[PDB]
């Protein structure tokens, strides 16, 4: 019977704590307690981008690192020029509702989701030089969370129905599906060699999935409250997390447990997005108190503040060379910093 | 070459002018949220909505009329036999097992036979007194009228009516919006409908619209949630108000507030059967307020429980920027919701946020 | 139907279990070496000079 | 040495205005920035008056250069009062509604009514000041007052008084009155008297003048 079952369940959930005790030999800090301090970072706006009507919920970085794609709240995707400013395309949506958006590798297509359940997806450079719908995929229940890239024929979605899946855009219909979450799935991460990625739920949990065999390999429960962005070390053996809670932590794959805890006694609000930098050191991290914070891999320590936007800050981004941090914010305004 | 530059800055220029066209556009629209618990009639006042203001408002359709009458006398027939207590009627009893037999298939009995002995159960005495007490089992709301329309479904070129239209149920997946103009200005109100949540995380996304529609049934107050046993159906709507009323995000936003199925409501109360002291025991000592503004047809008893039901509303929202505007509605008589709005209009809830500097 | 459910989720729990492991020590060295070997090519750190920044 | 005291107190209302003028936005904040705009200049206009009752006049023609400005100054800002309360009043009495250019509007009626004759130079005793007190004959005043002063305060004291009723009606379905006081009230008290004075064609008429230019520049606190 179910009691019977219930019992070998928690016989094995014990088994799973107890060996990952005997695998912890040193905290973190101690093994990284004899380095040099980075000192304070201070960084203003090179530029500021201006144009939205409504708050901005997503943006994307091109491969490049020169042009970019952002989502507002009232139904725009406008791709800018980094350089001097200036605006490249501007495309009205089907619905008002809009959560992601997308840029595959080769610059060629442009995605955005939405709470409309429909991952429609655009195409760029074409004949008479306009932007037509390619598909819409519509298989697929619950508002969408995330979309992402592996090449010019697969993205990867992820909603509020507990359930992600990966897509085929020519044949249009779902390959794969992976479930297992008891809650909404917020964000997700491909890894550096896009052969795995992760996936954070809603109910303070996190996967660590397989897209060629399309099983649950891993899972860490460290967390307290919700989990609202995810991102990948730029090694691809380590993820940071950031929950709603004020703490931000760094699990890793190899020795399967929590390591590093990002947190301070002033600070109460949320966290919207995590992002590392090229030589995987800095830990920026996006707030919900009007701006955002600067931490450290190893000493775990805020360095510097970044402050200007007025509002809260709902999206993230550096770029592939490491060069320059974008930002958004709900007061429809981007900026550049450097 | 200075050539790229300049095609650049005259592409900029463009879409520049055309992001300052639009601009106009979204200023000067008001967004409306509906709400409320399931299979109380939010998706009944968008569509009515578009016939008022709207006049493009079939083939396809007339198939779910067919499935809705199917499956209200699917469930009458044959949840007889789970009723603890019998009141078993021997007529249409070799249909009773073909009722069964094709309550489970993807495909409907299209061919005419069903419909000839359908109409037997219908008027069978075993029937009616089943339908007599419907609050132990799930039942739809428009079984009723459509089971007395059998007459003239059964006939080619069904056509059906603006009326018959109104009082269809399907199943809304994605969002329900629609686009109308009221004289010179214009509105923008959208359902959301995706399905049952307790967290509902996409609250944040509705942080600017002018005002927030409730709407809630009056006349279920003896029913359970779909999932059974769950509590009453007035009581599920009442938690689910304070929540929303007490929310981090919507801190400065008015509710309207709409109490559909008065109908409903007026024939329970006349004909006995269930009181409301039964399942609402702080009734039987309640007193018919002095400001009280009665329809003149309303007899003298059913006055005292329409505004019972306001009150228990209304004393959560006066607990705790906030305003609630009470209304009394019936979403199928079409000449009634075009008055409530726009006497809600009236007292503009733009004129209280502009007067908000001084009063 | 229930007990299926958690007849299907007993089975995906135990193998998970037998998964190799490796000490933290042996983890945390790995990570340490990494940031340093990429210290130099990192424009976010070290300031860019005037002349080399794309931006200004 | 009051006079140091006072010239120095007024030099304070130069401040106050250019706060509200750095942190400069909406329709009706475009509006705003007129009146603030205007009420600086006074300072300048303040110090050449305060100086002249110490004793100078060492411009010939530039005696009458001050009055111009003045009279300009004067006007604009009533205008602009007048401006801002007409626009607020209709679009809270009118429900859903259906500027720069018109800003200019009221400051193009300004500058030349203020300022055209007092250039232009369109009895024995004036003949003495062309030989800087101030002499109209002519009931100059009288299109300059009826057109600054009572044409301002005729078209405020209407749309003020529906908009007052408008909000005593939304309760039936207090700070108003308090409000209206503090807007109204100054205006009167500082305008009306030197109004009446000027109608009566001189210590006293150069006293009102005197008394009243603060209150123009108390309004920036009472608008911001
Ligand atoms: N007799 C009567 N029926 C009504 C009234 N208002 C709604 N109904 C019917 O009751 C049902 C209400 O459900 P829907 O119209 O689907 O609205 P809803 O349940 O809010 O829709 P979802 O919750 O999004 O599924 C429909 O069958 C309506 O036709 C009313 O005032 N009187
Ligand atoms: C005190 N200096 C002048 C004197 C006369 C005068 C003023 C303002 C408006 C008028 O219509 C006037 O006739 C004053 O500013
Ligand atoms: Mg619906």
């Amino acid at each position: 019977e179910l009691d019977q079952l219930r019992q070998e369940a928690e016989q094995l959930k014990n088994q799973i704590r107890d060996a990952r005790k005997a695998c912890a030999d040193a905290t973190l800090s101690q093994i990284t307690n004899n380095i040099d301090p980075v000192g304070r970072i201070q960084m203003r706006t090179r530029r500021t981008l201006r144009g939205h009507l409504a708050k901005i919920y997503a943006m994307h970085w091109g491969t490049d690192s020169r042009l970019l794609v952002s989502a507002s709240q009232d139904g725009k995707l406008i791709i800018w020029d980094s350089y001097t400013t200036n605006k490249v395309h501007a495309i009205p949506l089907r619905s008002s509702w809009v959560m992601t958006c997308a840029y595959a590798p080769s610059g060629n297509y442009v995605a955005c989701g939405g709470l409309d359940n429909i991952c429609s997806i655009y195409n760029l450079k074409t004949r008479e030089g306009n932007v037509r719908v390619s598909r819409e995929l519509a298989g697929h229940t619950g508002y969408l969370s995330c979309c992402r890239f592996l090449d010019d024929n697969q993205i990867v979605t992820s909603s509020g129905d507990t359930t992600c899946a990966l897509w085929d855009i020519e044949t249009g219909q779902q390959t794969t599906t992976f479930t297992g979450h008891t809650g909404d799935v917020m964000s997700l991460s491909l890894a550096p060699d896009t052969r795995l990625f992760v996936s954070g739920a809603c109910d303070a949990s996190a996967k660590l999935w397989d897209v060629r065999e399309g099983m649950c390999r891993q899972t860490f429960t460290g967390h307290e409250s919700d989990i609202n962005a995810i991102c990948f070390f730029p090694n691809g053996n380590a993820f940071a997390t950031g929950s709603d809670d004020a703490t931000c932590r760094l699990f890793d794959l190899r020795a399967d447990q929590e390591l590093m805890t990002y947190s301070h006694d002033n600070i109460i609000c949320g966290i919207t997005s995590v992002s590392f930098s090229k030589s995987g050191r800095l830990l920026l991290a996006g707030y919900d108190d009007f701006n955002c914070n600067v931490w450290d891999a190893l000493k775990a320590d805020r360095a510097g503040v970044l402050a200007g936007h007025d509002n809260r800050v709902s999206c993230l981004g550096v770029t592939d060379d490491g060069m320059a941090v974008a930002t958004g914010s709900w007061d429809s305004f981007l900026k550049i910093w450097n | 070459q200075r050539n790229e530059e300049k095609a650049q800055r005259e592409a900029n220029k463009k879409i520049e002018k055309q992001l300052q066209k639009d601009k106009q556009v979204y200023r000067a629209t008001h967004r409306l949220l509906l709400l409320g618990a399931g299979e109380s009639g939010k998706s009944t006042i968008v569509k009515q909505m578009r016939i008022l203001h709207v006049n493009g408002f079939k083939a396809t359709k007339v198939q779910d009329i067919k499935n809705n009458l199917k499956e209200a006398i699917e469930t009458i027939v044959a949840a007889m036999s789970n009723l603890v207590p019998p009141v078993e009627l021997p007529e249409n009893q070799f249909r009773v097992d073909y009722i069964l037999s094709v309550m489970n298939v993807p495909d409907f009995d299209f061919p005419p036979e069903f419909y000839e002995h359908a109409k037997a159960l219908w008027e069978d005495e075993g029937v009616r007194a089943c339908y007599e007490r419907s609050n132990e089992y799930q039942l739809i709301d428009c079984a009723q009228y459509f089971l007395d329309k059998i007459d003239v479904i059964k006939q080619a070129d069904y056509v059906p009516s603006d009326q018959d239209l109104l009082r269809c149920r399907v199943l809304t997946s994605g969002i329900f919006e629609t686009k109308f103009q009221v004289d010179k200005v214009n509105f923008h109100m959208f359902d959301v409908g995706g399905q049952r949540d307790e967290r509902r995380k996409w609250i944040q996304c509705f942080n600017d619209v002018t005002a927030i529609i409730f709407v809630v049934a009056s006349s279920s107050y003896n029913m359970v949630i779909r999932e059974d046993n769950q509590t009453n159906r007035l009581q599920e709507a009442l938690n689910l108000f304070k929540s929303i009323w007490n929310n981090r995000w919507l801190r400065t936003i008015s509710v309207i507030l709409f109490l559909n199925k008065q109908d409903l409501l007026a024939e329970k109360v006349l004909a006995g059967k269930s009181k409301i002291e039964d399942y609402f025991p702080e009734f039987a000592r309640y007193t018919t307020p002095e400001d009280a503004t009665p329809e003149p047809g309303e007899d003298p008893r059913v006055t005292r429980a329409k505004y019972f039901i306001r009150d228990e509303f209304l004393r959560i929202s006066t607990a705790s920027r906030h305003y609630c505007y009470p209304h009394f509605t019936c979403a199928v008589d079409t000449e009634n919701i075009r008055r409530v709005f726009n006497d809600c209009r009236d007292i503009i809830q733009r004129m209280h946020l502009r007067q908000y500097e001084l009063l | 139907a229930s007990i299926a459910q958690a007849r299907k989720l007993v089975e995906q729990l135990k193998m998970e279990a037998n998964i190799d492991r490796i000490k933290v020590s042996k983890a945390a060295a790995d990570l340490m070496a990494y940031c340093e070997a990429h210290a130099k090519e990192d424009p976010l750190l070290t300031p860019v000079p005037a002349s080399e920044n794309p931006f200004r | 040495g009051m006079g140091i005291v006072m010239s120095l107190i007024v030099l304070a209302i130069v401040f106050g205005n250019v706060l509200v003028i750095t942190a400069i936005q909406t329709v009706t904040n475009y509006f705003i920035t007129s009146l603030a705009c205007a009420d600086l200049v006074m300072g300048l206009a303040v110090v050449p008056f305060g100086a002249a009752h110490i004793l100078w006049t060492f411009g010939n023609f530039w005696c009458e250069f001050w009055t111009s400005i003045d009279v300009l100054c004067v006007t604009a800002s009533i205008e602009t009062l007048c401006v801002i309360a007409v626009d607020r009043y209709f679009a809270i009495t009118s429900p859903f509604k259906y500027a720069r250019v018109i800003i200019l509007m009221v400051w193009i009626v300004s500058g030349l009514t203020s300022f055209l004759p007092i250039q232009m130079h369109w009895h024995q005793e004036a003949i003495n000041c062309y030989a800087c007190d101030f002499f109209t004959n002519q009931a100059y005043a009288i299109a300059s007052s009826i057109v600054s002063f009572y044409v301002p305060l005729v078209i405020m004291v209407f749309v003020y008084s529906r908009v007052f009723q408008e909000a005593k009606r939304q309760l039936q379905k207090h700070k108003a009155l308090k409000t209206l006081g503090i807007i109204m009230g100054t205006f009167t008290l500082c305008w009306l008297p030197f109004f009446i004075v000027n109608i009566v064609h001189k210590e006293v008429y150069i006293l009102l003048n005197w008394i009243g230019y603060v209150n123009s520049g108390f309004n920036p606190l009472i608008y911001c």
